[PDB]
């Protein structure tokens, strides 16, 4: 599970820095923090809380289709 | 009793409390530098001829003065009487009052040295050199009573580390003044003792913390105006305070006064040279070898090493503007250009360039190169940047924004993650679970690592120690052979390497590899036997998998400066990594047994073996420039003959210019880089080898010299030691039976496997308990006073 | 070449560390300046001295290299800029 | 306690002058020392004046070494011969230590006020 | 996960953040409500559950 989180926290900063995410400076040293923080967390708490945070990122654009992407 | 103290209260000071129980000594745990015909050293013992009175301010308030009086033989009372009243005259001595008391029923003499602090230089110096967290008092009761700091300074954790709480480097500046007191002291009471004919040795447990000298029981009378005071041994130990407290940052004002600005030196003066001269005649008067204000006038590499160390602390004062490359307009086709026709070293002082054209017809490729590594012309053509993200001294801005690089996350390699889970593999509670990423990195990466060179702080090293180390060091690099090779004789792996600044705007090391020919590169070369040619490093963000999240950057070093320091050093650096059984294990393969051949070799001969590896904290950070120039010396103690005496020291100029304090290009603006390993140069795994050889002998040295030699049992260890001191403090020259049989007993019991800045050692267990070596404690010691870094034991 | 002519005529043989050139005959300065605490100590208002000299600003790029206004770099606008500022000026006569 | 140079060594009988082989037959009082790389000559003390240069041989034989002096040190001695008005030289470049130790034997070996 | 599938089948259907959403509880969320069913499902009185 931690495991699990951690390798979706770095597939979520690849394709954040994919869509030009560190085109802002902020953003991307946020998204930066996020990423490093849940690979060096230890509970599965605090990372997931922290992937949530990293998510919201990727869902606060419009450069990413949701539904598409949710094949199932 | 009361008689006693009223006798100690002779005409000045009545005020005073006794710190022991009335008439009977105060024994104390002082540390001496002692040297008497059966133990020497510089180590901590146990005074218990000594009684302490301390006298007490206005209203009964304690105060920082003591009168040490000690009861002594009769001819040594008198001698030191006679002596003291030579030398009573003089300002920076210790107001001496000779007494003799009736004790039980017989007039026992009584030497009461007045107004002398708790603690004497060498307790200082011993405290600040053989540094201990775990029992640091002394050292604690030095920086309250002189108002470096607090008691609740040092309720804060890591209040004692450079990385953590820089602001140690503060509180022990303000001990500067403090010793630079005592070092004018000292100068004054050496010309006291040379006017009044009186020979002796100075040492730092002879001197008070306000600077008055006492202990004369060991001078000796000549005629007046012919003595001589034999300073090497306290000089010495007090090298790396003086540095470390920041002693001279007074010379750094108009009348070297605390309360005025600071001296504003004249930008376009570098050479410095009269500066240092005054420096050192303020300073170190009496200190009876020549120092070389510029390298270039040198001896030999121990010169060198002995004047660079002298430059560290005079650069400290000079303004870091007149540092670096020395520029001149000079003319290609009459069109003027700016290049570097030498270079001002902190440490190496000024160069000059001997083949300087100041005008020229064309140039064809070597000149065009030269310029073109040259971070002259980039300087002189890009604007003026003001970085204050970092401390290090910023040069200029070549383009017109800053460039923000990034390190991506790692590609996730899905398809084996999910086998590997599959088999059982991150389980919640397994002992194995990921620990290693591609840690990402914002913009602020690479100049935020970068400013891990505040790291890097001036360092002045013990250099009579120094300098035998470093001959222990060279016995450990005595298998191998080196010297220079031609272009057609040069190896280079990976041609497709990046090359530097501004090569890299063309291409490859295989461009540059191609374009010049083997005379081309012979040409290049021997240029810099008689020239500098400081060079651009572009600060590369690693792109790796680690375990931690701290940015990796590499030092991209110029193809002008990589491939002369491959001709060079690459034929050393072969016979290093060709032998097989060496302290040196790099080229030894862990495969097909060479781990185990590795491990047995470790295992040499060791008595009583134990495992130990420490760790250097920002190795490549904070390796003092002295260490640095130590470890190319050493490299280049091989061109005994296809170099000479100019051509060994350019070489150095060029990587000291090249490799330690180049103009770093960190993001897309050049820097000035203070010192430390750059860890991208051609010979960045060797030299880090043999600055690891040193800090580990260096660590053995202390470990032996720190030891009460009267309790060492055994009588060769005892003579070890003893002549250790007369080789670091006494003997001038290399002792080249004693360098070998220290390497020896090294070999035996301080086995050693080096590679760059990770190290193993077999070392006899029973001999670091005893400290007869270094055990990781030394260790710790040394980083802290030679490294300005503390070696967490965690680590180790 | 004019004040670099100005500088290396004044040696005292035409040689000068190179350290002191972008800091004498630069027409151009960039400061990098890391938060709002540094920027209102070094880089104050529209004109700021630095190196000896008097500096007027013409540019403030943040790290995304888009043009701030001076009338941005507030207490409370602090958060709302990406921030190694990078403010460029020119040299002041 | 620093000990200034404990068993210290005598001085040698050899020739010297006030310019290179201004040596008749013997006129110096040299100070030696049994280095373990060889004898090495410390001091030089005699009647005259001044000398600058002064020829003592290696153990080698081919090899003489001609040593460059330092200004002459005035001194007056009460030894049991009578006054022993001797100057002092050392050789240029010595040590502040070996200096040291020429100046404790002198002191020790003969008698001072 | 619960909370990360709760954003994403929000970003699927209706609202998506404004901006990073913290996990402090000092610091504010902004989002993007685009009709009544979402607002019904997510927001219930002063209180939005996301
Ligand atoms: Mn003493
Ligand atoms: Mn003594
Ligand atoms: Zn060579």
């Amino acid at each position: 599970k931690m495991s699990d989180v951690k390798c979706t926290s770095v597939v979520l900063l690849s394709v954040l820095q994919q869509l030009r995410v560190e085109s802002s400076s902020k953003l991307w040293a946020q998204c930066v923090q996020l990423h490093n923080d849940i690979l060096l967390a230890k509970d599965t708490t605090e990372a997931f809380e922290k992937m949530v945070s990293l998510l919201s990122v990727l869902l606060s654009m419009q450069g990413a289709v949701d539904i598409n992407k949710l094949c199932e | 009793a009361q008689s006693f103290l009223n006798r100690v209260c002779g005409v000045s000071a009545a005020r005073l409390t006794p710190c022991g129980t009335g008439t009977s000594t105060d024994v104390v745990y002082r540390a001496f530098d002692i040297y008497n015909d059966k133990v020497a050293g510089f180590a901590k013992f146990l005074k218990t001829n000594c009684c302490r009175f301390q006298e007490k301010d206005e209203d009964d308030n304690l105060i920082d003065s003591y009168f040490v009086v000690k009861r002594h033989t009769f001819s040594n009372y008198q001698h030191e009487e006679t002596i003291y009243n030579l030398l009573k005259d003089c300002p920076a001595v210790a107001k001496h009052d000779f007494f003799k008391f009736r004790i039980d029923g017989d007039m026992v003499p009584h030497i009461s040295r007045q107004r002398l602090t708790k603690y004497t230089m060498a307790d200082l110096v011993y405290a600040l050199r053989h540094f201990d967290e775990g029992n640091c008092d002394t050292l604690k009761e030095i920086l309250v009573t002189y108002n470096c700091c607090d008691d609740d300074y040092f309720n804060k954790k890591d209040w004692y580390d450079f990385v953590e709480n820089p602001d140690i480097l503060r509180v022990y500046a303000n001990l500067g003044e403090r010793v630079r007191q005592a070092l004018l002291k000292t100068v004054q009471f050496c010309d006291a003792m040379r006017n009044a004919g009186i020979v002796g040795v100075l040492t730092l447990d002879n001197q008070d913390l306000n600077g008055n000298w006492y202990d004369f029981g060991d001078f000796i009378q000549t005629t007046p105006g012919s003595g001589v005071p034999v300073v090497d041994s306290y000089y010495s130990l007090l090298m790396p305070i003086l540095t470390l407290t920041r002693a001279l940052t007074a010379e750094s004002h108009v009348d070297t006064d605390l309360t005025k600005p600071y001296i504003k030196w004249d930008l376009l003066k570098y050479d410095f040279t009269e500066e240092r001269l005054k420096l050192f005649d303020r300073y170190f008067k009496y200190w009876d070898q020549t120092y070389h204000p510029n390298c270039v006038n040198c001896l030999d590499d121990r010169c060198i090493l002995h004047c660079a160390n002298f430059n560290v602390l005079f650069s400290t004062v000079f303004p870091p503007t007149s540092f670096g490359p020395l520029v001149r307009k000079i003319f290609v086709d009459g069109v003027p250009f700016v290049v570097s026709t030498g270079y001002h070293f902190r440490e190496l002082g000024v160069v000059h360039n001997q083949d300087v054209n100041l005008h020229s017809s064309r140039l064809s490729f070597k000149e065009l190169l030269v310029y073109a590594a040259d971070p002259a012309m980039h300087a002189a053509s890009g604007n003026l940047l003001l970085d204050k993200r970092t401390t290090c001294f910023s040069v200029a801005a070549l383009t017109n924004n800053v460039a923000f690089q990034t390190v991506k996350p790692g590609n996730f390699n899905k398809d084996f993650y999910d086998f590997a889970v599959s088999k059982g593999f991150f389980k919640e509670g397994s002992s194995v679970e990921l620990k290693h990423f591609f840690f990402a990195q914002d913009g602020n990466a690479a100049i935020s690592d970068y400013d891990y060179y505040r790291y890097n702080l001036p360092t002045m090293c013990d250099i009579r120690q120094l300098l035998f180390v470093v001959e222990v060091v060279d016995k450990y690099f005595d298998c191998y052979d080196g010297g220079c090779i031609n272009a057609n004789q040069v190896i280079v792996n990976n041609l497709d390497k990046s090359a530097g600044f501004p090569f890299n705007k063309w291409g490859k090391a295989r461009l540059y590899y191609d374009s010049m020919s083997y005379e081309d590169q012979d040409a290049l070369f021997a240029y810099t036997k008689r020239n500098v040619i400081p060079t651009i490093t572009q600060m590369n963000l690693k792109y790796a998998i680690s375990a931690k999240n701290r940015a990796r950057t590499v030092a991209g070093v110029s193809i002008c400066s990589t491939m002369t320091n491959r001709q060079f050093h690459q034929k050393l650096l072969k016979s290093i990594a060709a032998t097989r059984g060496a302290t040196v294990v790099i080229g030894t393969s862990k495969f097909y047994g060479g781990w185990h051949n590795m491990l047995k070799t470790v295992y040499s001969d060791v008595e009583n073996p134990h495992l130990m590896g420490w760790d250097y904290p920002k190795c490549d950070r904070a390796m003092p420039n002295m260490l640095r120039i130590m470890a190319s010396l050493v490299l280049a103690r091989k061109h005994t003959t296809c170099c000479s005496l100019s051509h060994r020291f350019y070489r150095l100029a060029n990587e000291c210019a090249q490799v330690l304090s180049e103009m770093v290009m960190c993001g897309g603006s050049l820097y000035v880089k203070p010192g430390g390993t750059s860890s991208g140069d051609a010979t960045t795994a060797y030299a880090n080898s043999v600055f690891n050889i040193c800090q580990a002998v260096t660590a053995n040295v202390n470990a032996l010299l720190s030891t009460d030699g009267n309790k060492i049992a055994d009588k060769y260890v005892r003579n070890l030691q003893h002549r250790l001191y007369e080789c670091l403090y006494r003997n001038r020259d290399v002792d080249t039976d004693f360098v070998n049989e220290f390497y020896a007993y090294l070999r035996k019991h301080f086995s050693m496997m080096i590679l760059s800045d990770d190290a193993v050692v077999c070392f006899n267990s029973t001999y670091a308990s005893q400290g007869l070596v270094a055990s990781i404690k030394n260790f710790k010691s040394v980083l802290y006073y030679q490294n300005n870094v503390f070696m967490s034991e965690a680590k180790c | 070449n004019d004040a670099l002519n100005n500088i290396i005529n004044n040696a005292r043989d035409g040689c000068v560390p190179l350290n002191i050139i972008p800091l004498t005959t630069a027409a151009k300065l960039m400061v990098v300046i890391p938060d709002y605490n540094t920027y209102k100590n070094t880089c104050d208002g529209t004109t700021f001295t630095y190196a000896s000299a008097l500096w007027e600003i013409q540019q403030v790029v943040d790290a995304d290299s888009k043009i701030v206004q001076l009338s941005e770099i507030s207490m409370d606008n602090s958060p709302n800029l990406a921030w190694p500022l990078i403010v460029t000026a020119l040299r002041a006569n | 306690n620093n000990e200034l140079s404990p068993v210290a060594l005598r001085q040698m009988s050899c020739a010297a002058g006030t310019t290179q082989t201004a040596c008749t037959d013997d006129n110096a009082l040299a100070y030696y020392n049994t280095t373990k790389g060889g004898r090495f000559v410390l001091a030089l003390l005699s009647d005259l004046q001044d000398l600058k240069w002064a020829r003592f041989p290696k153990s080698d034989g081919t090899g003489t070494i001609y040593t460059e002096l330092e200004p002459p040190c005035r001194f007056v001695t009460d030894t049991p011969k009578g006054p022993k008005v001797k100057y002092l030289y050392f050789i240029k470049g010595l040590n502040n230590l070996n200096r040291g130790m020429v100046l404790g034997s002198l002191a020790a070996t003969v008698r001072l006020q």
